[PDB]
């Protein structure tokens, strides 16, 4: 369960500034190790944040036409390793392109989705001597992803929470005459909190809660009462505060994310291709 | 890495088995489905009566885990013909067991392996399940799993006849294999096939009818069976008590559904009742 | 030396999860698919994927890193 689990308890971080400062400090070091090993080919951290959002999508666009159907649990298991392991290390070392299908790989095993490795690689969109080498580098990468994840494997989405909350509104708040209505615009809200820093900032419950809220706003349905009266927060104001807080800093992070460009994302591409044919 | 390799434990077909410091190092799939399956299970978990995954490395594909080390197992407590087995000990062992799956079950996971030599020992007598290869969340409708788990001697009827779809029963069922073991000093139902199984269980306990597990013959797996009377279970355990054979009857409730449930199990009066159950540290060792 | 049940008390920073045995009465299992008759007789009721559904709804709701 997520109340103790090794999720909250060691990838849920306090800012964004404490996330920068972890990128930083992997952009940093990847920097000092090339410096004693082996120049304007390093990428700056920004770059690698911009690199990193085009291969989660690109790990989604994988993960969306994978055959045989992937289960949306694997699919966000997948993208919260890439986040996490993106987290403490450089796309300059490790090259995102692989990473993402090792965590797609991983995420399969983990959430017991059972698809053999030669369909695995099937898969992809290229050569069979392509798939066998992609997937002699996944297996290269398995042990390193896992490792850099600190042996913590399992991740609680905020699907099943959404389901539940679902649940107790169809039961208990009669107000809300049909929750259902709110499912899908909520969905894609979901869609654009995953590509935000949320998940590694909030609790799967507080996403979905946010996720369902924004929904109903803008339906132009108030549930504030369901905060109040259904869910007991009338008797503690300051958890009702802290958690209308923690719902607006959420939408704040959607409203301030910006998509990667197609040219900065090509010339970025230029330079990761640089770095990992030099060195 | 930073344990030097002590002695050799036990190798099977699985992995192998290292006492190493005082710790235990168990060693184109890429890693391991099993040691994934351990290794994801026990970081989410952390009770006294389930084993502590300390550590966990590898190189290339192949990976190890550190587990506490453990002194015995429960298999070797019951095999120990020396070993005097009080109904102080039967119910310590017990009530660790089903403590630890209480704390298992609450988090939505069903060991699916329970047998004497999955409860292991440590020094100080507590008990820890063990050997989570097997083990699976439960209470996902979509997710269906496989009839197949569990030992055959300890497989629930319901696993037995096909079961797809299951909750703690197959673990609850097996429980009460355990305790019939450690009642008897022997396997309970020892079969040599599914199909001789199920005799063994019917024959021993009656053949199950509509009334005692109303959607038996909707399980695809399900056989016509000659009614059996069973044996009365005080027959069978001619030294339990009251209370000892109605926690007995529970965890042996054809109905999966009606089957105690662990923390019902712990409510029952047996635990409750004199004696009280040996501590940890006067439980016999082998 | 008697032991005496005590039920596991574990943090879950959110909302009260009503009891499994409840569901039904409080209206719940009406949102929740049923179980089939095999999934019944291997012991699988639709309670336990309401009851996780609402757990997990609940679970951290309050927590603040
Ligand atoms: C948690 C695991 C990795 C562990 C911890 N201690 N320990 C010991 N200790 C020695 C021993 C000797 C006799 C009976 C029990 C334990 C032996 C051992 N043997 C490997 C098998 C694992 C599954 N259950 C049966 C066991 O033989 N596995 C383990």
């Amino acid at each position: 369960m997520y109340h103790n689990s090794s999720q909250k308890r060691h990838w849920t971080f306090s800012s964004e500034e404490q996330l920068a400062r972890l990128r930083a400090d992997a952009n940093r070091k990847f920097r000092c190790k090339a410096v004693a090993n082996g120049d304007p080919v390093f990428l700056e951290p920004h770059e690698e944040m911009t690199l990193c959002k085009y291969y989660e999508k690109r790990l989604l666009e994988f993960c969306s036409v994978f055959k045989p159907a992937m289960p949306r649990s694997v699919v966000g298991t997948a993208c919260m390793y890439f986040k996490r392991f993106y987290l403490n290390n450089s796309v300059m070392e490790y090259h995102p392109r692989i990473i993402m299908l090792t965590c797609a790989f991983l995420a399969c095993k983990v959430d017991e989705f059972n698809v053999s490795s030669p369909q695995f690689v099937g898969n992809l969109r290229e050569s069979p001597l392509g798939q066998e080498k992609a997937l002699e580098q996944i297996l290269e990468y398995e042990l390193l992803l896992i490792q850099q994840l600190n042996f913590h494997l399992i991740v609680h989405n905020p699907y099943r929470p959404f389901e539940g909350f679902l649940i107790d509104l169809k039961t208990r708040y009669p107000i809300l005459e049909n929750p259902e209505i709110l499912r899908k615009t909520a969905d894609d809200f979901l869609n654009r909190i995953a590509l935000t820093d949320a998940y590694l900032l909030y609790t799967p419950s507080q996403i979905a809660l946010t996720a369902i809220l924004s929904s109903a706003s803008r339906a132009g349905i108030t549930m504030e009462s369901y905060l109040s009266e259904s869910l007991m927060l009338k008797e503690n104001r300051t958890c009702l505060s802290q958690l209308l807080d923690i719902m607006k800093s959420m939408r704040n992070l959607v409203k301030k994310y910006e998509p990667p460009r197609s040219e900065e994302v090509a010339v970025l591409k230029q330079k990761l291709e640089r770095c990992h044919s030099a060195e | 890495k930073r344990y030097e390799k002590l002695d050799f434990l036990g190798e099977g077909q699985f992995a192998t088995v290292y006492k190493a410091r005082i710790v235990a190092i168990k060693k184109k799939d890429g890693i391991n489905r099993t040691a994934l399956r351990e290794i994801k299970l026990l970081q989410e978990l952390s009770h006294p009566n389930i084993i502590g995954l300390l550590d966990a490395f590898g190189h290339k594909s192949n990976i190890s885990l550190v587990f506490d080390f453990m002194e015995t197992d429960l298999e070797v407590i019951i095999k120990d013909n020396s070993l005097v087995l009080t109904p102080s000990h039967i119910k310590a062992y017990m009530l660790m067991t089903l403590q630890g799956l209480e704390y298992l079950h609450q988090h939505w996971i069903l060991h699916r392996d329970l047998k004497p030599n999955n409860l292991l020992l440590d020094e100080n007598g507590v008990l820890k399940l063990a050997d989570f290869g097997l083990a699976k969340s439960f209470g996902s409708p979509n997710r269906a799993y496989t009839h197949q788990v569990v030992t055959r001697w300890y497989r629930a009827p319901e696993l037995l006849f096909g079961a797809r779809m299951y909750g703690v029963g197959v673990d609850m069922w097996a429980v009460g294999c355990i305790l019939a073991e450690l009642l008897l000093r022997v396997p309970f139902l020892p079969g040599d096939s599914d199909l001789d199984q199920l005799t063994r269980i019917f024959e021993t306990l009656g053949t199950p009818t509509e009334e005692q597990w109303p959607d038996m013959c909707s399980l695809p797996d399900y056989v016509t069976f000659k009614s059996f009377p069973g044996i009365p279970l005080h027959h069978i355990f001619s030294a339990a008590g009251d209370d000892l054979l109605d926690l007995i009857q529970g965890l042996f409730l054809f109905n999966p559904c009606a089957r105690i449930t662990a923390t019902q199990a712990l409510k029952m009066k047996y635990f409750s009742n004199r004696p009280g159950p040996t501590p940890g540290c006067q439980l016999p060792r082998p | 030396a008697l032991y005496e049940y005590q039920p596991l008390q574990i943090e879950t920073y959110g909302p009260h999860v009503p009891e499994l045995e409840m569901l039904g009465r409080l209206g719940y299992l009406n949102h929740v698919r049923a179980a089939s008759p095999q999934d019944l007789a291997g012991g699988y009721t639709s309670s336990l994927a309401c009851h996780r559904a609402l757990q997990d709804a609940f679970s951290g709701l309050f927590w603040q890193p």
